[PDB]
């Protein structure tokens, strides 16, 4: 296509570089359930630190 | 304790551990040995024991497998194409053997997750060695024709592996005859019939006939036409085989 | 328990080189053709049966030192001497491959399990040459039939596409000097023959005649139409190669 | 990473930037996703091959010539990984 | 830096041999990619397209 | 459409831009703003945007 609304398309996709940044099912389970015990402690010790 | 776990690890790669077991109907016996674990792992691993007997279902055929050359020529191809089969799950074990040494599989909820993958496939390949005793082809294309029509599209890919394996002396026995004039039959695994009647001075005698008891069904029963041409003219496949 | 394993690899590397084990012992009982290991007792008795598993593979492989043995002892000048050299090739490329194992036990680890799916590609293999070195075993064939007997071989392994490959590998070294002495009598009507290598033997127009102690190809018709070609010049697809070499040198 | 398999293209093509692109994107979709070795390490194998590749096509001075060479590489100390650049230059013999 | 230089020459050597078509250009590109732990495998079907 | 298309490559890369913002960058682009200007202008107004958040 030619944009419709965009005639810079390689300077845009720049910017958005520049700016860039079994055993498969348990890897996925494995960093949910990680990541939720992450969030616990951290909301635990921001409490902790008030005190 | 721990030693139980290592244990049965040994069911997957034949019938028999540490303790003595045996199948019977189905299922490698378990002793736990002495109480001082819950009543509840022998649970866990009975679910394992089917695999152990599932194991051993495609080990006879294997060792059918590994002759001097005898029992079909498609009946040599069913079995090889499951050695095949056989060598896949024993990387898997062996992989699963490299997580018990300590560093895991010390755990059982994972030892029951790690072998899902490999009960899905190898419990319809068991099942296909009851659906399968002959030994000359027209009905061992007859079973692995007749899995693949069956729903469960994740058992259907499976299946059809075995098929161009099963199917594949008896096309080597369709195009060579095209060529030379020569027929293979060594117990008759062949589905034409060779020398059915005594020979004549040529008139397009029979002395090649389809047969109603052993015909590859993977062809609709087109394939009568088929070898009655090729058969005169000297004197996966459907239909894509003229 | 995973320490019973690793010395028991080791010393199941040992024996597939040929070469006693530490407690795996080797009683001779046909003359070493067919060894009738013993391993001696251990501890625990899981590994001990799986152990039990990897010795017929050392079995299988006593066969074939005795088939490149058993040729030579004769001193054939024949195609049989020639498929004992390539049972020598199929050998010595083994030999890599135990030989890596024994690299990956120095550092790093195999287990039981890690042994048996690495020797697994080649039990297979040294079955198949193991067998056609048993069927050979009764002190014989001389050229031909040497020949008739691994073409029947590779037609009946037809539809295993494993053994179509390593019976291809055979048979044409077996053939490599039989095509020689083959257009010695298209072209000349000459013999080459150091024993009976070939399978028209001889003892103008001469006296030829054949042996079923050399088996022709697969078809006797072809082996008679080199009897009528060499008269002249005195004057699945390899027997088909005949028929018109005959009928242009007729 | 990035760089240096670009660099392969732009050395044997011929060619700089903006005329190697699609022959990159190849590249970069077969290399990625079987990144890491699929055998197991082990420097005789391959060293192996390659005698067995000058035997094969009889040129059995060089294959003993090899031997040598092969000795030369390792004894210097500086490149590890030997397998791996060994058994590319067997490929592509 | 001369132990690399040297090492680069028994390289050269083993690439003569056996008749590769690599320059020293393109053989020290594809050590480069060799050390950094790339499937060999791979690394060859790319190069065979590359001179296409 | 080009826009869709846009904000689902800004996600897959990861970047930091929301819909609305992308769209005031593109006008940008198309005035001629060098995309190294730009996505330097970027950062320093966010720092600086944040830190009056966490004060609010």
């Amino acid at each position: 296509s030619n944009g419709i609304q965009i005639s810079d398309l390689h300077a845009v996709l720049e910017l958005l570089v520049e700016l860039s940044g079994v055993q498969v099912f348990e890897a996925d389970l494995g960093t949910t359930v990680a990541y939720q015990e992450l969030e616990i402690s951290t909301t635990i010790q921001r409490t902790l630190q008030i005190m | 304790e721990t030693s139980l776990v290592r244990d049965l690890l040994y069911v997957f790669q034949g019938i028999d551990g540490k303790f003595v077991k045996m199948c019977n109907s189905e299922n490698c016996y378990k002793v736990d040995g002495k109480v001082a674990v819950s009543k509840s792992l022998k649970d866990i691993t009975s679910k394992l024991s089917e695999l152990g007997w599932l194991h051993n279902k495609i080990k006879k055929y294997t060792d059918q497998r590994s002759l001097d050359r005898a029992f079909g020529l498609v009946g040599q191809s069913f079995c090889a194409a499951l050695h095949q089969e056989l060598k896949e799950y024993y990387r898997l074990l062996s992989v699963l053997h490299s997580q018990l040494q300590v560093e895991s599989s010390l755990t059982l909820r994972r030892l029951l997750v790690w072998t899902f993958d490999p009960k899905i496939r190898l419990k319809t390949l068991a099942a296909l060695v009851d659906h399968c005793q002959g030994r000359k082809g027209g009905e061992l294309a007859s079973a692995v024709h007749a899995y693949t029509k069956t729903g469960d599209p994740y058992m259907r890919s499976l299946v059809q592996h075995i098929l161009g394996l099963v199917a594949y002396p008896i096309l080597n026995f369709l195009y060579r005859w095209i060529y030379d004039g020569e027929l293979e039959d060594t117990y008759h695994e062949f589905f034409v019939a060779s020398d059915p009647v005594v020979k004549t001075d040529r008139l397009w005698h029979d002395k090649y006939s389809l047969r109603k008891s052993m015909i590859p069904s993977f062809m609709t029963m087109d394939q009568s036409r088929k070898v009655l041409l090729i058969g005169k003219s000297i004197n996966d496949l459907e239909n894509a085989f003229q | 328990l995973p320490s019973q394993e690793t010395c028991l690899v080791e010393d199941l590397l040992y024996i597939l080189i040929g070469v006693d084990g530490r407690y795996i012992s080797v009683q001779p009982l046909v003359g070493r053709q067919s060894r009738s290991f013993s391993v001696e007792q251990n501890l625990d008795s899981s590994v001990k049966e799986l152990v039990n598993r990897i010795l017929p593979v050392a079995t299988n492989y006593s066969t074939v030192t005795r088939f490149v043995e058993e040729n030579s002892s004769f001193e054939y000048g024949q195609v049989n001497h020639a498929l004992g050299a390539a049972m020598r090739t199929l050998g010595k490329e083994y030999m890599i491959l135990i030989s890596q194992l024994e690299h990956l036990q120095r550092q790093g680890l195999l287990s039981l399990q890690k042994l048996w799916f690495y020797i697994q590609p080649t039990l297979r293999t040294m079955e198949v040459l193991a067998s056609i070195a048993t069927s050979l075993n009764k002190g014989e064939c001389f050229g031909g039939a040497t020949l008739s007997l691994l073409h029947d071989r590779t037609f009946g392994y037809t539809g295993d596409s494993q053994a179509q490959e390593l019976c291809l590998y055979l048979t044409k070294a077996a053939s490599a000097p039989y095509f020689d002495i083959l257009e010695r009598w298209i072209y000349r009507g000459i013999i080459n023959d150091p024993y009976s290598e070939f399978m028209v033997e001889e003892h103008w127009d001469q006296r030829y005649t054949i042996v079923q102690q050399q088996i022709p190809s697969f078809l006797q018709k072809v082996a008679d139409k080199i009897l009528s070609t060499g008269k002249y010049l005195n004057v699945q697809a390899y027997v088909e190669r005949i028929e018109k070499a005959y009928n242009y040198a007729s | 990473p990035n760089v240096l398999l670009q660099n392969l293209c732009c050395r044997i093509l011929g060619k700089g930037e903006a005329d190697v692109a699609q022959q990159f994107q190849y590249a970069v979709r077969v290399i990625g996703s079987n990144f890491a070795p699929t055998v197991e390490r082990d420097e005789f194998l391959v060293t192996e091959k390659i005698k067995k590749e000058f035997v094969r096509q009889r040129r059995e001075a060089d294959g003993a010539l090899f031997s040598e060479l092969h000795r030369k590489l390792q004894s210097q100390g500086v490149l590890k990984n030997r397998w791996s650049i060994l058994y590319l230059l067997l490929s592509l013999s | 830096m001369s132990a690399v230089r040297e090492t680069m020459d028994v390289l050269l050597e083993i690439s003569r041999l056996l008749n590769t078509g690599l320059d020293m250009e393109t053989l020290s590109i594809c050590v480069r990619l060799c050390e950094q732990g790339i499937n060999p495998e791979a690394l060859s079907s790319v190069i065979k397209e590359l001179r296409r």
